[PDB]
């Protein structure tokens, strides 16, 4: 857990050759202590201090661990820890070297690199995930899969596989 | 090169500094009637998985920390929660006709008070012996000292005040960092951090002017402050040597139960066995001379090596600021620590006075009444550090004076939550790569 | 958010050419105010009025925003905002025009159209998602002569696309 | 709900020819009574007994009904009630008959069979799901400046776009 | 409405002297007693 | 003019303005306060 967070992303390519260095299972499975005993107590005590504080911490962790699942759902990446997108690296102005990034830069320094435009990227991603990709998929079924291919106007299929 | 494409990554180990609620973790061991564990808040405390990170210099802070304010409001809320269902003593604020006692030595003292009470069936009152100290009766013959301030609810005698250690465990989606650098003074980048699920055993003691039973640092007696330049900034100091305090209270203290109305007993100190001596605390002068030698020989690194004197704490305040106040198995001491501070530049008794009516140990208003304890009280444990304040003034070059002031309760918990910090986890990260999706 | 809810579904084809007009992100991300401060308060006050009311509102929003994810899971549509099904438009008796629906009708009027049979559709969908489709997929790891060549059903299999 | 839990897995092949005999919808939709009225009460009463007990039961059900979704996410099975894995039946020593298992054995007796090694299987599954499968997928689209240039793979693409 | 479903085929073991619902019912009843009794009139002036 | 229905006579007729008419209210006396101690630390303020 977090075991190579200080490493560079090339030595934290090591982190995502393992389970993102166990980050997600440490997110949901560090609940196991307050999961093991909110109920082993058989005591009256007539009032509860943790009855609001532990509950607020618990549902805070749950909503935080669902917003990210919904955001991976909204970019077609649901289930997949590492997925790629149709959004290009745009005019976004931290254009730099590949062998600088994935060899000599930590994840935290990388967060300091692109601390701006992060909401720009998050707004940008679903655009290519949905507004044309879902509409192309909606086009792709309102034509018989094996009946159009005689016209010699087959590019539409080619167009949907290159652009 | 070619145009790269963005690639999300879910579970990137980055963190931001944040603030949230934590919770207990203790252990089970019946008679869990403790005021600070709220009868085993979380009785689990599993095995302590600790993970190093090896490669990150994270910045820490102890004077801007958030866990000390959470610990302080947790302790005052647990105090007022445990004190709530106990016996009120508003029928006690009456006129007392008192007189002295004479069986043993002078310079102790006690007042033999008697009042109209024992009101049981709302019609019958009785003249009742009681035996109060000074420092909680005043003249007019006598009344209690808190009757012009608020009511005087006594403690339930079944609960105890031993500080069993608690462990603050972070919620999910947060992490507790932990600096392992053995010379991290107060604030700044710690080079070698670590990650724990929760802290070590924190005994939540309450003691002014000499913090007790603490977690002692290494052989460099560290000096922590906010800045040394400001004269009104408490200089914590942390030891490496556990100097012992043999404290005691010599009398025998028979208890005497008084019935008040319906089923609400009231415990007043009866006639003692008849050996009135003084409550005191012994510290061996050799080890104290050495630990003062170490604190003064690592205080000359912060300014010029000249003329350190220490003094008694100019008083006023009350007993909370002038004397070393602590409780020793449910009996609240106040010990005159003048006799430990003379000029270090090149066995010890301590008279202790005992109050019984304690104020709210920070606030003004509600005030508890500690019932007496049978037998002879004797408890020993270690000191771990002082709390000093500089004086300064016109002393532009020499005769630097330090007097062990320090009155707040937060600084005791800043003396053990300095090597901890809470961080949130932002698992969602993007990065340009050479992969682009198969667009159907 | 909701910015064209009054438009017709043809002008709310505009809504689902964008992120269903931002409906889902407004579902989960309008929590951010009670996510930003259930904890910024450092006050005793000895009792809590919101300690039940805010918590009940919060877990109400969470269970409502999970029932729909589970219902998209049960129709094989998990992740996908717009997906198609094998259930045909059945004998369901609001059979009408394509150029009436997706040109001149709002979403709310459309809800008033098919307010009945909605639980019929919800029961109907998982049937074709599971009871034969999952069982065909369970078949699709082993078969006899038929899988490569059954020469009967295939014409009807082509015929399903045909009619 | 649970209607053939006592049947053998061959007669509980009947259960998973229907919605695992309605188990998952009974997991999340038996909340509907405490979902229908934690709020229909308009009464003061100045204190609440259920304000901790019902809330603890509710978030207990929610975290239990999310740990399983995250565990299906970690084995690439997210969404799919019945999915297969690349982990073989290993040296695991309850090697026995196919026509004994899926004809004459109940689910509960089957749980009594493999009560051991269940955490071994759970640790074993994600290994083949991730440590080579995700790394093979990472090998797929990195090096192919010649991914636009494919000449003898069109046949699978054409087959695949129809079926 | 009380939906009850048989299982037809399972011999489940039961217990009544190790049951947990009786302790929940007992602490529920004593807590409801002391909760309903709380805002009523004290009678400490009656002990005369 | 808002109501539930004008036909029912026992239905409150709210009315809403467009002009803020001012109300200059006052109380002319000076009202010294006087604190009374009651028992332990509970003051009581009576008009002196
Ligand atoms: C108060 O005393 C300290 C003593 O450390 C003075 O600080 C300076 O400290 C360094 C070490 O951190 C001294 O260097 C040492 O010198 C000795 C020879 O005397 C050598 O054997 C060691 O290996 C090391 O190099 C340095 O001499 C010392 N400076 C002095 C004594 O002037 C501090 O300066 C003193 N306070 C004042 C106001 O001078
Ligand atoms: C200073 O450290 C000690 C270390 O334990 C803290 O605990 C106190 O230790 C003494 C023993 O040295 C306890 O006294 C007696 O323990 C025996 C054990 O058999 C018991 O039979 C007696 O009834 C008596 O308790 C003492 O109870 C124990 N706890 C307290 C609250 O005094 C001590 O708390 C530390 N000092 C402070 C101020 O916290
Ligand atoms: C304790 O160590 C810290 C480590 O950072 C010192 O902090 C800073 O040190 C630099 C360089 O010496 C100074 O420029 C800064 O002004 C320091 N900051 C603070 C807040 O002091 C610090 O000097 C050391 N000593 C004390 C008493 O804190
Ligand atoms: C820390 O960085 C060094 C690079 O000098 C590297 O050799 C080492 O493996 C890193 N440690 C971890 C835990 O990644
Ligand atoms: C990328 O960065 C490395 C230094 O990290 C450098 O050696 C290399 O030449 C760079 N490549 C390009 C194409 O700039
Ligand atoms: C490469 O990394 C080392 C340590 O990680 C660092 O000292 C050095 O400056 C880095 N060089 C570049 C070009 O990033
Ligand atoms: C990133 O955003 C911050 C806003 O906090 C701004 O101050 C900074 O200039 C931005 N740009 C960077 C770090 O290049
Ligand atoms: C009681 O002690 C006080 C202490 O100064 C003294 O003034 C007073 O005279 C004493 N009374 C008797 C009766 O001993
Ligand atoms: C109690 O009341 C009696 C009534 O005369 C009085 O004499 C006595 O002094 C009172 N008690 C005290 C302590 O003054
Ligand atoms: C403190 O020292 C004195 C001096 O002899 C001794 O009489 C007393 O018993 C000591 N007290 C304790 C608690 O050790
Ligand atoms: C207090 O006075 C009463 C009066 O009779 C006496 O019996 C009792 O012993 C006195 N207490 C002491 C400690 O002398
Ligand atoms: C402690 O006792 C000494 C004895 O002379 C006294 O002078 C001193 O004032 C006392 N300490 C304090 C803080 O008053
Ligand atoms: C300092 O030493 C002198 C030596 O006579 C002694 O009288 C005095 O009490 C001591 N003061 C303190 C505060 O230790
Ligand atoms: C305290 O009183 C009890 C009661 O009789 C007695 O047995 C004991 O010896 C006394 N002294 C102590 C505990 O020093
Ligand atoms: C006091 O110091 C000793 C010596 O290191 C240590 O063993 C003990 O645990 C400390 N704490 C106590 C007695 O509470
Ligand atoms: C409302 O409907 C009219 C059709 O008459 C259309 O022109 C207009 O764009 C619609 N407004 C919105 C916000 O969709
Ligand atoms: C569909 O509806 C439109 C009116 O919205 C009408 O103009 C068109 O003729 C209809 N088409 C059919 C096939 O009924
Ligand atoms: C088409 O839409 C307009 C406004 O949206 C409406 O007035 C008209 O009646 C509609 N016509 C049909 C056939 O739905
Ligand atoms: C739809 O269901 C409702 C039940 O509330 C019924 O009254 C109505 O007749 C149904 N049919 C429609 C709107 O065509
Ligand atoms: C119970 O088992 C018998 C096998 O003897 C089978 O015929 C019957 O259908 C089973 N019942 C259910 C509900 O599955
Ligand atoms: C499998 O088990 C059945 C009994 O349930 C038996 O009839 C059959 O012969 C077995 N097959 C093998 C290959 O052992
Ligand atoms: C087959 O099932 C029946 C009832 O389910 C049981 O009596 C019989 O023993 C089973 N036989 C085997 C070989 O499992
Ligand atoms: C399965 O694990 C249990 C542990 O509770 C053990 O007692 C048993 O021997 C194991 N093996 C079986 C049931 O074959
Ligand atoms: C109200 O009017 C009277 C009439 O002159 C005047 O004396 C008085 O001061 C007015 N009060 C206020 C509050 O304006």
């Amino acid at each position: 857990f977090l075991g190579a967070a200080g490493s560079t992303m090339g030595a934290a390519s090591m982190t995502l050759t393992v389970q993102a260095r166990n980050l997600l299972s440490g997110i949901v499975q560090q609940q196991s202590n307050l999961l093991r005993a909110p109920e082993a107590q058989q005591h009256l005590l007539k009032l509860t201090v943790w009855g609001i504080k532990q509950l607020q911490a618990r549902v805070l962790a749950v909503e935080r661990y669902l917003r990210d699942q919904q955001l991976l759902g909204i970019w077609g990446c649901s289930g997949k820890l590492i997925c790629c997108t149709n959004v290009p690296w745009n005019s976004s102005w931290s254009n730099r070297n590949l062998s600088e990034i994935w060899d000599n830069m930590t994840w935290l320094q990388w967060d300091k690199e692109i601390s701006n435009y992060t909401q720009i990227i998050y707004g940008l991603l679903e655009e290519s995930q949905n507004q044309q990709e879902k509409n192309e998929q909606d086009l792709l079924a309102l034509d018989k899969w094996a009946s159009l291919w005689n016209w010699f106007d087959i590019s539409n299929w080619l167009w949907y596989i290159k652009l | 090169a070619e145009n790269l494409w963005v690639t999300v990554y879910y579970g990137v180990p980055v963190w931001k500094d944040a603030e949230t609620t934590l919770f207990c973790a203790s252990d089970a061991k019946t008679e869990k009637h403790n005021v600070w564990a709220t009868h085993a808040c979380v009785p689990t405390d599993p095995n302590p998985q600790e993970i190093h990170l090896e490669n990150v210099t994270e910045e820490f802070n102890m004077w801007k920390n958030n866990m000390v304010e959470q610990m302080h409001t947790d302790i005052i809320s647990l105090w007022d929660q445990s004190l709530k269902p106990c016996v009120k003593l508003t029928p006690l604020c009456v006129t007392l006709q008192c007189t002295n006692v004479t069986n043993n030595i002078t310079d102790d003292e006690l007042k033999n008070c008697s009042f109209n009470m024992t009101t049981e069936l709302r019609d019958k009152k009785q003249k009742v012996y009681s035996l109060f100290y000074r420092l909680d009766v005043v003249q007019i013959e006598y009344r209690l000292i808190n009757c012009n301030t608020s009511a005087i609810t006594q403690a339930c005698p079944k609960v105890s005040f031993e500080p069993i250690p608690i462990h603050y465990c972070a919620p999910a989606g947060f992490a507790i960092l932990k600096c392992k650098d053995k010379k991290f003074n107060g604030t700044g980048p710690c080079p070698s951090v670590s990650t724990v699920q929760c802290t070590h055993g924190i005994k939540p003691v309450v003691s002014t002017q000499l913090l007790l039973n603490g977690s002692l640092a290494e052989e460099e007696v560290m000096i922590r402050s906010e800045n040394i330049t400001n004269n009104a900034k408490n200089i914590l100091v942390q030891f490496n040597t556990p100097v012992q305090i043999n404290c005691t209270r010599p009398n025998n203290n028979t208890r005497k139960s008084i019935r008040i109305g319906p089923g609400q007993a009231f415990y007043a100190t009866g006639d003692i066995i008849g050996d009135i001596r003084q409550a005191h605390c012994n510290v061996s002068k050799a080890t104290w001379n050495e630990t003062l030698g170490k604190v003064v020989k690592q205080l000359r690194k912060h300014f010029g090596n000249n003329t350190i004197i220490r003094f008694a704490n100019s008083s006023g305040g009350d007993l909370e600021v002038t004397t070393h106040s602590f409780n020793c198995g449910g009996e609240f001491f106040y010990c005159n620590t003048s006799g430990l501070f003379n000029s270090t530049w090149i066995s010890i008794t301590l008279p202790c006075r005992i109050k019984q009516i304690i104020n709210m140990w920070q606030r003004i208003g509600q005030a508890m009444y500690a019932p007496p304890i049978q037998g002879v009280i004797r408890c020993v444990s270690n000191i771990t550090g002082l709390i000093l304040t500089r004086d300064g003034g016109s002393t532009n070059s020499t005769t630097e004076t330090f007097r062990p002031g320090g009155g707040d309760m937060r600084d005791n918990w800043r003396s053990e939550l300095y090597k901890y910090k809470v961080v949130k986890i932002e698992p969602l990260g993007v990065a340009p790569t050479r992969c682009k999706r198969r667009v159907v």
